[PDB]
């Protein structure tokens, strides 16, 4: 007996040689191998095939190869490729990525992967599974914030911040001591994994290390601290020495040194550059050039993504209220102009598509917006399809190759840079069930479900006093593992090893699960999954232009964007 | 290019299900008066006593159609199903508890359907 | 008005309809949640004004039309889910691929 | 000195004799008795009677028979009784219910009853004061789901789920001991009684045991999962072993058995048959005949309540939607019409006005409304008496025989199933303080304020920025008893006497007042107050009209209810 | 607009009676929360307007009359309080027995 | 509909405008919080309508002017601030000294 590959694709989801397009985009993607037993697919409901002592094992206990959650056919989006497999869930890990159910009767059956008593069953059918987004580049501003980053598919925030402070409404600081514990307390609230950044200045080695020993993951250099060659100095002695990641947003201003002072300082250290561009901060003009750097681990932040007809409009009037500059201080127009480049945010969507700008992040409230890092990510690889063309890796017609490129850049790169990809930021065995599921018309705009360490913790789902959960209203919300103490075993505060080491965790009573950060000294732009690529970037001081391997990098900017107005209520 | 959001572009072709694995078409009557739908994955002999066919050709085997779909027997209905094999270990356990181990032990199976009063047990 | 949940929340329906109709009304082709806001708020006018589960079903199908609505939003809408206190109580309609 | 009939009702709420209509129905409760003594009635405020050296006595401290709690003059409604009476409540528990006061001055106090320094008051003249209800077919699917049971007076949800994963979204099912842990430290969060069933499927008795060892309070039996004679059989063998309940949803397409197959399996042992009329699932088409045998507890799920004209056109489409159905395969189309069946819905109203159906429940967000059990027992109870005319056991004119027969469908019985009954389900000295205030205009559709172990969790309540709590926008809020740690104490975690006994809610790190669970293997249908019918229910296979002592139960559908437009915004 | 928690509530209440006077517009006979809403925010924009407590004691008991409300509404409603801000402050209405 | 947080939050802003639209029609001169939501509506309006970032700079300039507001309040506002979806995705529009 022999099924049609349409109504395969609408039953089980689709399967080897299919292409489903991401959203309302112009982006293909094709599933590349297919974990499955034709007529043996796994499937939950009246008269489906999980049911005991069929599809569902009625023997094995828990401890004995069953799992507590099975992801039905969900078609898998990641820097491991793009295919379809069930995924199975243990301890609120990724256990088994291949074929579940019951050995007695089906061929196939991951031996870990038993659908037993124990296991709950998500059924992703039609749905692309990713990774959670690791949002690198968070203010911690306005806890309003969190739902925002949940609803667009964002499972991890890394940054700094005490609330609406004007140094944490500036920088991804929380400072010193004292407010690192206060924000590790506050932490214990949020329904998000968390890394907290320190302040990345001083001259004395101990006003820094003390922050990472009181629990910071990292560290931050920005310049309205004194982004200084010091400053820079003492945060990379204490990083190599603790095992954490330092940030930089450089000396805009130009006012110690220029672009080659501050890579003297930094002296072939690893370094996180933020928004590498430039528009949300660095020497003017030519800070991208940090991008061709093997020690750089390089990430745009996100008004930028991508190069728009209001973009510079948008862009010169945002940095004016944000500076507080005005229109007849001749320095402030000069500042501005030197500032906002259409030649280096055009520039900006190539590097993108060529991985030489290997991450995105938010900027979250500071100049960047906390839902919009996975939607912009998409909205470039599209612009970049349509101006540049399928990239010359693509075969069979789909964009494979740009997809697994640009879904790298929220999910793998960020866990690397920070030291935390043995946790998060894909889907492997072994690493957290941070999972999100996607209807692939909603693909990058909307989240279906947010699975945090195995339990959905955020849901577009409808009327609460419905008979069935799909009546209007349908909005994101909060779901069980946000409440009670749910909410400590499904996220991971992440935090130095020092910390660790010297007990932080039980000194403030945080229950959330505690992640190690570690081994981000010992990588580089190499390390950067599909975006590895190091290259001299030249940008003219006189025109801005930017040019790699001689050739000037320019794009149009475009008037519209698919995920945009056919989906937003505003 | 009219755009669906989300749209497949499914591949040329057909999938088969249960490749390489034996199929057997048997009838199967429903003597009883009220309908009776049976699953793409039970084992075959442990459905509804009042379900008749030869009970020695549901050993071993399930409906032959796409996983999660059913076969319905209205009151009184009879009809030819397609079987194929069960495949991994070929055991089974609990159901309707005829089997609670091999497939292999069809004189075992037999023995304690007919004593239940499952029909067809030749 | 002892409002419950529902009440407050389906309040927020009726909001985005009459956001969606002005949109309508200045010559705009609507967009999905649009579209949705509108045929739902559509229902539960109905079941207020006392019309059957019946009617509701045919009635939605008819609300918006693709030349109301942008390229995709036709395909996007499998079915718009509503319940709403009909006379008889709270009853659930369900308006099956309603633009067309 | 005498007071008129209606200036002391207007006073001190209704006495002996006086009738009181429920909410906008055609039903009449008549005060049976009153434990006051006329002219020492208690009452608070400027220079009321609860005064110090008055009705207040200002001499005993707590532990001397004093108070926490005095509510004033209530009208209770519940299975022991309609009756007036002052209700008083010590360490969370209803201590005595009688006449409060101060025995220095006034005649007839109920001796642990005394008003002083330490007592609260809460005035309930005017006011019905029933129990809590008590929602045993839950789905823990959407956490705003339970406000939007407290808005319709229920205290204690019974049932499943993790959230709106697929096994959820069909089962009150929390499978195995991972998820039964998380859903436990969640429920730490949620402002209501709660206990969680594990999944009954299984061929080997460890994988479910296992689940009542690590914390679930009984079983569900449902279709989904297999709904065999050997899943029925191995759940049914756990509870006796546990002392837990079974509830079963049985298998609707007949695969491995018709009813006397399910009933077979269950060989004479207790188990609760949810939503037994078999809209909301069971053996096509009568499933509803469960209800008719001693050893079975059924419960009606809340769409089917009551059969209404716009009931069998939206049941029809609902099961369309929830079993994804298609109107061009037949075989669809037929199983739809064995499963909605207006015999069978027009039966189960009778079924409950002659006590044959013991109980109510929601079904909430899988198929039924979370907030709507209170409500539509009263609009069947109202139905019924239109039709049938008052019971033959009915005195007085009043309605108090089909009054206590309806109100211990969601209160005492769902309680006596589950192994509750020692803790929650009625107004009885002994037993938890959760305690339902209704104005009688708004009687069984929207709850003034919902009690929970003693401190009111839920109230209809205006401005919160105005001088007087009564000002625009009244609406349903969580109140103190939410805040905080005293979540804890005013709610509880029923769980199996095993799991307490192995220490689970210490190594689960569980603050929750927790309840044990027990005597629910020695009870039948006869211990369902006033609901305790067993009789031959005959269910035709071909026309699906159901006979009782050879009788054709059927009634008409209204086109009309009280309790809907007269109350509701939408 | 550094809204404060009563001005984010109290717009609930002008949408539902806004919600409400459409009913009313086609010709349904208005339920009980209906009622108190339009009653409610008359009381609000009268003080809006500069109305003093004493106008709108008298006014509010001419906003709905019998045969606007659904049978027994009247007797639902024994009064309607809103406090909004007056020239002179945020004060208090009551309007008892709104509704004959 | 698929609302996130700031689709729900932005339907408060709609709902202020209505309501401080309906105060303006019947004759009052407008305060902080009415002024700061027309304003903001208007933006957000207009970038569902598709005009540029740049149009509604000028436009938001010219809605209300200082005979529509109450005394002090043109210079209570030194800018109102609204984000919306364009046809080109999410912009921020500051629109300056809004009214003199
Ligand atoms: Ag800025
Ligand atoms: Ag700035
Ligand atoms: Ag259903
Ligand atoms: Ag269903
Ligand atoms: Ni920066
Ligand atoms: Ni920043
Ligand atoms: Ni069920
Ligand atoms: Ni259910
Ligand atoms: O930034
Ligand atoms: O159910």
């Amino acid at each position: 007996m022999k099924i049609n590959r349409q109504q395969y694709a609408e039953s089980y989801g689709p399967t080897v040689g299919d292409q489903v397009r991401l959203a309302d985009t112009d982006l293909w993607i094709e599933v590349e191998k297919d974990y499955t037993t034709y007529g043996d697919e796994a499937n939950f409901g009246g008269g489906k095939v999980l049911r005991e002592g069929m599809g569902e094992n009625g023997t094995y206990t828990r401890t004995e190869n069953v799992l507590d959650l099975l992801l039905t056919n969900a078609l898998i989006l990641d820097y491991t490729g793009i295919y379809k497999a069930d995924i199975g869930v243990k301890d609120g890990y990724i256990v088994g990525i291949g074929k579940g159910g019951n050995p007695d009767i089906m061929d196939g059956v991951t031996p870990n992967m038993i659908v037993g008593t124990a296991t709950e069953v998500i059924a992703a059918e039609g749905k692309i599974v990713t990774a959670g987004g690791i949002d690198t580049h968070v203010h911690f501003i306005n806890p309003d914030q969190v739902d925002v980053a949940l609803a667009n598919g964002i499972t991890t925030l890394f940054g700094g911040g005490t609330g609406p402070a004007e140094g944490s409404k500036a920088t991804t600081v929380t400072p010193g001591p004292w407010n690192i514990e206060k924000m590790l307390k506050s932490t214990e609230g949020l329904p998000i994994n968390v890394g907290i950044l320190g302040k990345g200045h001083g001259s004395s080695i101990a006003p820094i290390m003390e922050q990472i020993d009181a629990g910071a993951a990292g560290l931050k250099i920005h310049e309205d601290w004194g982004a200084t060659p010091a400053s820079i100095d003492r945060s990379l002695t204490v990083a190599d020495e603790a095992d954490v990641q330092v940030a930089i947003h450089s000396d805009t201003l130009n006012e110690a040194g220029f672009l080659e002072d501050t890579l003297r300082a930094i002296n072939g250290r690893v370094i996180h550059s933020f928004h590498v561009e430039g528009a949300g901060g660095g020497h003017a003009p030519d800070i991208m050039a940090m991008a061709g750097h093997p020690n750089v681990l390089p990430s745009s932040t996100n008004p930028t993504r991508p190069f728009t007809v209001n973009t510079i409009d948008e862009h010169l009037d945002m940095l004016m209220v944000c500076h507080h500059l005005k229109q007849n201080i001749p320095e402030d127009v000069a500042f501005a102009d030197s500032r906002i480049r259409p030649e280096t945010i055009a520039a900006e969507d190539i590097l993108h598509d060529l991985g030489i700008i290997s991450m995105m992040s938010t900027d979250a409230l500071a100049m960047g917006r906390a839902g919009e890092m996975v939607l912009r990510t998409w909205q470039t690889a599209d612009k970049m399809k349509k101006q540049r063309g399928p990239l010359a890796e693509e075969k069979n017609g789909s964009d494979n190759f740009r997809a697994k490129r640009y879904v790298s850049k929220y999910t793998i790169n960020p866990a690397i840079a920070q030291g935390i990809a043995h946790e998060v930021g894909s889907i492997e065995e072994g690493k957290f069930a941070d999972l999100v599921l996607w209807e692939p018309k909603f693909f990058g705009v909307k989240a279906d479900r947010v699975i945090k360490g195995g339990i959905i913790a955020y849901a577009q789902i409808g009327d609460p006093s419905a008979s069935i959960p799909t009546p209007q209203p349908v909005m994101g919300r909060r779901m069980y593992g946000t409440v009670g103490d749910l909410i400590h075993d499904t996220n991971i505060t992440f935090m130095s090893k020092s910390s660790i080491q010297q007990g932080v965790p039980a000194k403030l009573g945080l229950k959330r699960r505690i992640g190690t950060v570690k081994n981000c000294r010992n990588i580089g732009k190499k390390d950067m999954k599909w975006n590895d690529v190091t290259t001299d970037i030249d940008i003219n001081p006189e025109t801005y232009e930017v040019k790699v391997d001689g050739e000037v990098l320019t794009c149009e900017p475009v008037k519209e964007l698919p995920m945009a107005q056919r989906y937003f209520l505003f | 290019n009219y755009i669906v959001p989300g749209e497949y572009r499914v591949a040329e072709g057909e999938i088969e299900i249960n490749a390489g694995r034996e199929k057997t078409t048997i009838r199967v009557s429903n003597t009883g008066d009220r309908p009776i739908q049976v699953g793409s994955h039970i084992h075959f002999v442990e459905v509804n006593k009042e379900l008749l066919f030869d009970r020695a050709e549901g050993i071993g085997r399930r409906l032959n159609i796409p996983s999660g779909t059913a076969a319905r027997f209205e009151p009184g209905e009879e009809m030819e199903v397609e079987l194929t094999e069960l495949g991994g270990n070929r055991e089974v356990f609990g159901i309707s508890d005829l089997t609670n181990g091999s497939v292999d032990n069809k004189e075992l199976i037999l023995q304690r359907a007919k004593e239940l009063g499952y029909k067809g047990v030749e | 008005m002892h409002l419950n949940p529902a009440e407050k929340e389906k309040l927020q329906i009726f909001l985005a309809s009459e956001l969606a109709l002005k949109r309508k009304a200045r010559g705009l082709k609507l967009n999905y949640p649009e579209a949705v806001a509108i045929i739902t708020s559509f229902i539960m006018e109905g079941a207020r004004d006392g019309k059957t589960v019946a009617m509701l079903m045919e009635e939605g199908k008819h609300v918006l039309t693709r030349d109301d609505v942008m390229e995709g939003v036709p395909e996007m809408i499998d079915d718009i889910q509503a319940e709403a206190t009909f006379p008889d109580g709270t009853k659930l309609v369900t308006v099956h691929n309603p633009i067309s």
